[PDB]
């Protein structure tokens, strides 16, 4: 639609958003970011190797006050769609990592709420490191 | 550049992703990876002589012969060219004769014997040229 | 009057304005009707070891775009063109039981857009999926192994999934000579997931291979036979040959080694044990 | 003067207004022959 | 593209520079690796001959508005580096 | 028969046989459609 | 008023004229100490045959840069800020 076009191009507008920095409010505060792992399969272990495999989905959900906006002016619009990449995103990675890929394998899009409540839930195979038990 | 209108300088470093290259390549690699594996800058001094010394891990494709093994010697070579421009427009020329070991880190398995390199041209083509290390 | 003037000139207007980030319908409450389809283009591998089957495949997508609409009659007659698939909007079509493989498509081959908005995208695709091994029957053994799509991140208000057709084009499938599809049929499915509070599509696509049990048969199955034919030779061996601890014990040696070479082809799961390796369990005890 | 000076004048002039997403024929019913070949350079395995 | 691929790229990545005349000709010669794959005969091994294929194809621009033309019919060796162990017959394209 | 021999030595022949057969199946591909004559052979002779 | 807003001047100003293909000295006889370290992360192999060793290591690495130097009281008490590394001149080590 138009007035989703619009509110898209309005909350991105590179003159007033700029993804490189923090959403922080109130003055020096710290934005809380929740974090919900979902297996979705235990893809291998290998023993030799002491590598773990998973396919797992990383729920993300912060508030980035800078992404609000009035329904009512948007044709009662409550939530879009915004391409993760074009957003700020705290980089939350697999530090214990195998194999050296630290971030997530897709980077699907950020469900955004009227209220600048962020939902990301990014698919990724992650290879973890591990200490296998052979006694 | 004048070095008076620059402070006296006589050399400064530009990346080499925004200068021309000569895209030279080492033709016969057996992994599909033809170009350095840096990129590091170049050093260019005020009258406009370029100097790049990228790093490189090649791997080349070798004829390796097998009738004396184990007291084998083998004869790999490894060709340059420009992948880009031919004889009518850039010439390669060689610094030296041989390749340089100043920097050498001995092998253990393997005893080097001589890094001889040439520079070849076709009589028949007049557009082809390159540079081959044996 | 000329294409690669008048063409030029289409493919200006359309993307004069044009935004990818949103999805394209003329109002809120209409739904992006997506045609989805697969067709094989060979069956790469199917690994039982690590219960993963690789393929290639043509993602065959087609979707109705509003923006992306002219009137053929201004531009020289010009009823389709075709366009870069990184410049307009995609659905996000995820595999979902992806393993050591890439979840999207990731070629973005040039799209086919018609003048009333209908673009056509079929790119090729590798897709590395995880499907659980039966071997119970090898050599004679049929897989079932599954590959479920779906958006990922519009639900079915907003993106809905159309069967193209219910089974996977097999027309320029490569014969492999060790696996034969018996049935290719992909299954409309809808459900919900903690996540979210909306119903999200997706079409599964289950294929059935059969193995053509010719190879291990030859290979496997007549050499483990022969070897049990000399279970029972020991005992009308006479003592005084002095040969009957020779004969057993290379008949025990041999069948341990045909078991661990099956070992490493079946995959380590525990919950059934193939009929061949019974078998020859069964042979090394006795 | 120099040939320098003159590709990228050259370059400047033909990059100007050129859309590479439009096939490059002179008139709709044209087709684009592309002439097709392969130089093996070694069968790898 | 290479239609049969299997498990390696459907395009070229390495995208050379491509020599442009004044005339409007384009020559590009860009280098790829391929895994096609093709079907092996074994029957006479380790005295067999094999015969792979690689299908190359506009992938979406129909015969209307890309046609291909068979440049040489026979695959250019004169850059051939020999392997030592396997030994070219014949590798002819056919226009399909 | 006196030399007591006779089991080790067709044993063994069966054993290299197999083994050798192994050896083949390891380069071939594993299709249905065509057999190799050294395979056929090779399971001829282990039969016999 | 809000950090982000503060933020967003001091990236505004610090970016406005800098060039990362340059030396960050203020003079060109200086020196750019460049403390340098390493961090492992683990041992990942040790190839005998090959002849390898593969290590996970963090490259702690720290410099000082005279063109990106603020005034905190001057922006709301913004005391450092991450940017990418890829927009600000880096050692090749
Ligand atoms: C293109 O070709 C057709 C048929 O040859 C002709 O009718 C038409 O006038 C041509 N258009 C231009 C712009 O030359
Ligand atoms: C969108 O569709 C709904 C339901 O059909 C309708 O009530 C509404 O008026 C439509 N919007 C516009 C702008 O026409
Ligand atoms: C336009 O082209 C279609 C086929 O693409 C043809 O059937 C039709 O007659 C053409 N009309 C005109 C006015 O050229
Ligand atoms: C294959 O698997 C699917 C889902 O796992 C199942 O619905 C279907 O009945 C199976 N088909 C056969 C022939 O086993
Ligand atoms: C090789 O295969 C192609 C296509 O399968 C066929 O046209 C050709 O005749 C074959 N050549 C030989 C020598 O078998
Ligand atoms: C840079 O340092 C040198 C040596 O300390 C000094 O002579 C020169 O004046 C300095 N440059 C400036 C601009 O002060
Ligand atoms: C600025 O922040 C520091 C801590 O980051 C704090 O110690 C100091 O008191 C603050 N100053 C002002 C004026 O807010
Ligand atoms: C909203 C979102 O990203 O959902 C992802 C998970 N899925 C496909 C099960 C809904
Ligand atoms: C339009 C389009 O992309 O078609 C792809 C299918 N193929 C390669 C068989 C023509």
């Amino acid at each position: 639609t138009d007035t989703e076009e619009r509110l898209v191009e309005h909350l991105l507008d590179p003159s007033r958003y700029n993804k490189l920095i923090r959403p922080a409010t109130n003055g020096s505060e710290l934005v809380t970011v929740q974090l919900m792992v979902s297996l979705a399969q235990l893809i291998s272990v290998h023993e030799r190797e002491q590598i773990m495999t998973t396919n797992v989905w990383l729920t993300q959900e912060w508030e980035d006050y800078r992404l609000t906006w009035k329904p009512e002016e948007f044709d009662n619009m409550k939530k879009v769609r915004l391409p993760s990449k074009h957003i700020w995103l705290p980089d939350v990675v697999l530090y214990n990592n195998a194999d050296g890929m630290y971030e997530v394998s897709f980077y699907s899009n950020a469900v955004v709420s009227y209220d600048g409540s962020i939902f990301w839930l990014p698919p990724a195979i992650y290879k973890s490191a591990c200490k296998i038990e052979v006694k | 550049w004048k070095p008076e209108e620059f402070d006296n300088m006589k050399k400064v470093r530009l990346p080499s992703k925004h200068i021309w290259l000569p895209d030279v390549v080492l033709y016969n690699n057996a992994d599909g990876m033809y170009e350095v594996s840096f990129y590091s800058n170049a050093v260019v001094s005020y009258d406009g002589s370029i100097f790049w010394l990228p790093p490189a891990i090649y791997k080349s494709a070798c004829k390796i012969e097998v009738k004396h093994f184990p007291f084998d010697q083998q004869n790999c070579t490894m060709k340059f060219r420009s992948w880009t421009y031919d004889r009518t427009e850039i010439d390669l020329v060689l610094k030296s004769e041989v390749a340089s070991l100043d920097d050498f880190t001995p092998s253990g398995e393997w005893d080097i014997v001589a890094l001889p390199g040439r520079r070849n041209e076709n009589p028949d083509d007049s557009t082809y040229v390159d540079i081959t290390y044996d | 009057e000329t294409r690669a003037h008048a063409e030029e000139r289409l493919l200006k207007k359309l993307f004069s304005g044009y935004n990818k980030w949103s999805r394209p319908v003329a109002n809120i409450s209409d739904v992006v009707l997506v045609r989805f389809g697969l067709s094989i283009a060979q069956l790469i591998d199917v690994d039982e070891k690590n219960q993963m089957m690789t393929t290639n495949v043509w993602v065959k997508q087609e979707w109705h775009d509003y923006k992306l609409r002219w009137d053929p009659a201004d531009y020289e007659n010009v009823t389709s063109i075709r366009i870069p698939s990184e410049l307009i909007w995609r659905p996000d079509i995820v595999l979902y039981n992806n393993a050591d493989g890439d979840f999207a498509v990731t070629h973005l081959t040039k799209a086919h857009l018609f003048h009333d908005g209908r673009v056509q995208w079929t790119p090729p695709a590798i897709y590395k999926s995880s499907c659980s091994i039966d071997v119970t029957f090898f050599p004679f053994d049929q897989q079932n192994c599954t590959m479920k799509f779906g958006s990922w991140t519009y639900d079915k208000a907003k993106i809905d999934l159309v069967n193209m057709h219910s089974r996977v084009d097999q027309l320029d499938f490569w014969e492999s000579g060790e696996w034969v599809i018996v049935d290719a049929v992909g299954t409309y499915n809808t459900r919900k997931y903690e996540c979210c509070a909306e119903i999200y599509p997706d079409i599964t696509y289950a294929f059935v291979i059969r193995r053509l049990p010719l190879f291990y048969t030859i290979n496997l199955i007549i050499p483990c036979l022969l070897i049990s034919c000399l279970t029972v030779l020991v005992f009308y061996l006479p003592s005084e040959c002095g040969e009957k601890i020779t004969l057993c014990i290379s008949v025990l040696l041999s069948l341990t080694v045909f078991l661990l070479l099956i070992t490493e082809i079946i995959p380590s799961t525990s919950l059934v044990i193939p009929l061949i390796g019974e078998y020859l369990l069964f042979t090394m005890i006795f």
